[PDB]
RNA sequence: GGUUCGUGGUAGGAGAGCGUUCUAAGGGCGGUGAAGUCAGACCGGAAGGACUGGUGGAGCGCUUAGAAGUGAGAAUGCCG
RNA sequence: CGGAAAAAGCGGAGCCGUAGCGAAAGCGAGUCUGAAUAGGGCGCAUAAGUAACAGGUCGUAGACCCGAAACCAGGUGAUCU
RNA sequence: AAGUUAUAAAUGAAGCGGUCUGGAAAGGCCCGCCAAAGACGGUAACAGCCCGGUAGUUGAAAUGGCUUUCCCUCCAGAGUGGAUCCUGAGUACGGCGGAACACGUGAAAUUCCGUCGGAAUCCGGGAGGACCAUCUCCCAAGGCUAAAUACUCCCUAGUGACCGAUAGUGAACCAGUACCGUGAGGGAAAGGUGAAAAGCACCCCGGAAGGGGAGUGAAACAGUUCCUGAAACCGUGUGCCUAC
């Protein structure tokens, strides 16, 4: 304990204005000389121009949300070359295996890669070219 | 390693993992989990009053023009004597912690250090009859330990932490307990063969 | 405390992939016979916010 | 004052205007004094109209 | 350790450090005289640090890390 | 929860990222526009984040220090006038 | 009633070890010892072994609380039918005017107040963010309800990479005082002899104060604002210069 010696770059001392000339940090306090920016609490808000009009004042607003909105767990092809051919994929078994965490409001199996091993897959949605893909890697499909 | 009674005659030897004892330790993750345990440790039981809590003000003293003083707000302002203070300490907590895995690995990098330095002393048990301080020292020179030590035990171990507690450079725990700070606090590390198998099973 | 969202610009903004935020053109409500039919066809897309406005308004729609 | 029935009374709130001016203002209860017995005698009490439309007796 | 080009500077950016209070650990001096204070013609590239002597008469440095109520010459500053 | 105002262990609920596009439905390494298979926008191609620490800065909080004249609320005062 | 606890207390190991400095030893050097006790504080200086004590083990007459036991007190609960009957009325809702719900009348559900009106009541009634139907969930207009939560004038034991007398509570001292104000109300300053008063017998100057000796003490340039005693400031003396 009495030869402790951080990583390098992990830590580094707080520059401390105000205490002097020398430090380049003094008098002012990196604030400059006499305006609304030198003062305690001086400043504007984050979007202010001056009383110019903010940018989103001057653009439309758009659109709406969806209160039926569905999102879905966005699972890929690559992840799927984990399992040994002829078994049986499901969401449980996805989310045992911690590939998945959320069921969003469910899972959706996207053609993004490339397998190479014949599997049963159910899931709640298939893009169609992972359907392809599955299928012509001699798998199946099952819609849940 | 080596393994021997609290007679001190050898006992036979201990295979201890490499997975805890025989890992490169990590020197930067030791210091920083050093300093995340010193920082929880510390009470942040300071606290200082501003002009706002100092007893009084409310009258401006003066008129703002016509007296020849300078202007004046408050008996209490920071600039005044008996005034407040301008930021100053408020009560915090210190205490942060760093991953577990990063904690781990402290700890098994402090044990191998403990090991490379030839500071671990392993022993096939460690009872007492009663309490006895003068046991416990005799046992101490029984063993060349003779510095600050600290003692991990998980057996019977009856009467151990009463017969080592008045002595002050030595500490005991249960083996659960043992901490990276725990350990860099003292020099040597005196784990009993069911401590030791206890912390492997953790670790 | 946690900083709140600007709503007017949470209203009107959208992000990308990038973490670029993406806009509305802003000519585009009442006077469209003044206005060519080449230009708003271009008024009718989407446009990025840029740089200089980016550094200023992206601490409001962090979030 | 208030009804000896159900004790309603002045409460309080906002007037509000054209251009959504806030003032305040309270809203009093339509109380009458006139007699009941208050039990097997009688006696003179603030009674709201709404209590005395039906069921009590003068 | 060498060669070449450079080495005025306000606002301001960047870096490296001096020093103070406290903590932990290590290791130390100190009634054969601590901090402090007074004087000196010593030291270091600077902030600053030693040595000697006097006064004082009980605590204080050094090292590596850490945390800050961190360094004043001005505020018609505040108190004495 | 556990426990020394500890340390581990437990706790994966949730958060971020891994896929974006679109007002949305929705489609998905594509998507929106559009009649379009066109072009173009945003994306991918062109794959590194995350947790914690420290430094810089920003925001909310008095927010760097001192300083108004004034405003409001509760009270004290007609021993002067 | 029993037990336990709190409000007094008791017992409690081991060095007067030798020697050096010293005013004094708790400190240096060499020897030992105790420890379920090396917390703290004090003691002529830094003490585990000097003192009070601590660990540990015991103990409370009386009173108070808590936990158990007893007494005491008080206690109809399942089923099948369902002729009929009951199930919170000037409320529930609605209009107008306001308010609370994150929700600014907004498409404004839900809750509440004032005033007008004003239901059905079990083939009934409400809610599901205007509203309608269907479905689902639920019975208002009556009441009670611990625990988890918030705070600390106080008590007990304790902690601090909190202050250390312009700090820290305004207040370490007879401080909400003195003082100011008619009043409400504002509101200070001010700590340190020495280990022990051993607090200067006696002499001299002097009316006293104050001194100089003497003496006490390690020390009085520690003498009753008394540890240290910076700088401004005031002076005494003097080495060098200074009145074309
Ligand atoms: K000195
Ligand atoms: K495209
Ligand atoms: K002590
Ligand atoms: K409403
Ligand atoms: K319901
Ligand atoms: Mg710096
Ligand atoms: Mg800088
Ligand atoms: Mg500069
Ligand atoms: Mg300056
Ligand atoms: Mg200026
Ligand atoms: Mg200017
Ligand atoms: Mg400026
Ligand atoms: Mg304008
Ligand atoms: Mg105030
Ligand atoms: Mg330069
Ligand atoms: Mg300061
Ligand atoms: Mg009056
Ligand atoms: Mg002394
Ligand atoms: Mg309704
Ligand atoms: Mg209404
Ligand atoms: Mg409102
Ligand atoms: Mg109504
Ligand atoms: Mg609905
Ligand atoms: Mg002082
Ligand atoms: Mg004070
Ligand atoms: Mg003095
Ligand atoms: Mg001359």
């Amino acid at each position: 304990l009495h030869e402790l010696k951080p990583s390098e770059g992990s830590r580094k001392e707080r520059n401390r204005v105000g205490r002097g000339t020398g430090s380049g940090n003094g008098k002012t306090s990196g604030r400059g000389h006499k305006g609304q920016k030198a003062r305690s609490g001086g400043g504007v808000r984050l979007g202010f121009e001056g009383g110019q009009l903010p940018l989103f004042r001057r653009i439309p607003k758009r659109g709406f949300t969806n209160i039926n909105r569905k999102e879905f767990a966005i699972v890929n092809l690559d992840v799927l070359n984990r399992f040994e051919d002829g078994t049986e994929v499901t969401p449980e078994l996805l989310v045992e295996t911690g590939i998945i965490r959320n069921e969003k409001s469910g899972i959706k199996i996207l053609s993004n890669g490339n397998i190479e091993k014949k599997l049963t897959v159910k899931a709640n949605k298939f893009s169609a070219a992972a359907k392809e893909a599955i299928e012509a890697a001699g798998g199946k499909t099952e819609v849940i | 390693l080596s393994l021997l009674k609290q007679d001190g005659t050898n006992a036979g030897e201990i295979t201890l993992n490499d997975t805890v004892f025989g890992i490169e330790p990590n020197e930067k993750v030791v210091v920083d989990v050093i300093l995340s345990q010193r920082a929880s440790l510390r009470q942040g039981t300071h606290k200082v009053k501003n002009r706002s809590e100092v007893r009084g003000g409310g009258r401006k003293p003066w008129r703002q023009k016509g007296t020849g003083r300078a202007r004046q707000g408050s008996i209490r302002s920071p600039q005044w004597r008996g005034g407040g203070v301008v930021f100053g300490p408020t009560p915090r907590s210190y205490a942060y912690k760093l991953p577990k895995k990063v904690r781990r690995l402290a700890i098994k990098s402090i044990l191998s250090s403990k090991v490379n330095e030839e500071k671990l002393v392993v022993l096939e048990g460690l009872t007492f009859d009663a309490p006895k301080t003068k046991e416990f020292a005799a046992f101490l020179k029984n063993i060349s330990v003779d510095t600050k030590a600290l003692i991990v035990v998980a057996g019977e171990s009856e009467n151990v932490e009463l017969s080592a507690r008045n002595l002050q450079g030595i500490t005991v725990i249960p083996a659960e307990s043992i901490s990276v700070l725990e350990v860099a606090k003292h020099d040597k590390l005196i784990i009993t063969k069911a401590a030791v198998e206890k912390v492997e099973e953790v670790l | 405390p946690k900083m709140k969202t600007h709503r007017g610009s949470a209203k009107r903004f959208k992000r990308t992939g990038s973490g670029k935020l993406k806009r509305r053109h802003g000519f585009t409500s009442h006077m469209f016979a003044n206005k060519s039919q080449k230009q708003k066809r271009k008024l009718r897309k989407s446009a990025m916010v840029s740089a200089g406005d980016f550094k200023r308004i992206r601490q409001m729609v962090a979030k | 004052k208030e009804c000896v029935i159900t004790g309603r009374k002045s409460r309080s709130g906002n007037k509000r205007s054209h251009a959504m001016n806030s003032s305040k203002r309270t809203w009093k209860a339509n109380l009458q004094k006139v007699r009941i017995l208050v039990n097997g005698k009688p006696k003179k009490v603030w009674v709201s109209a709404r209590a005395l439309k039906s069921g009590k007796v003068e």
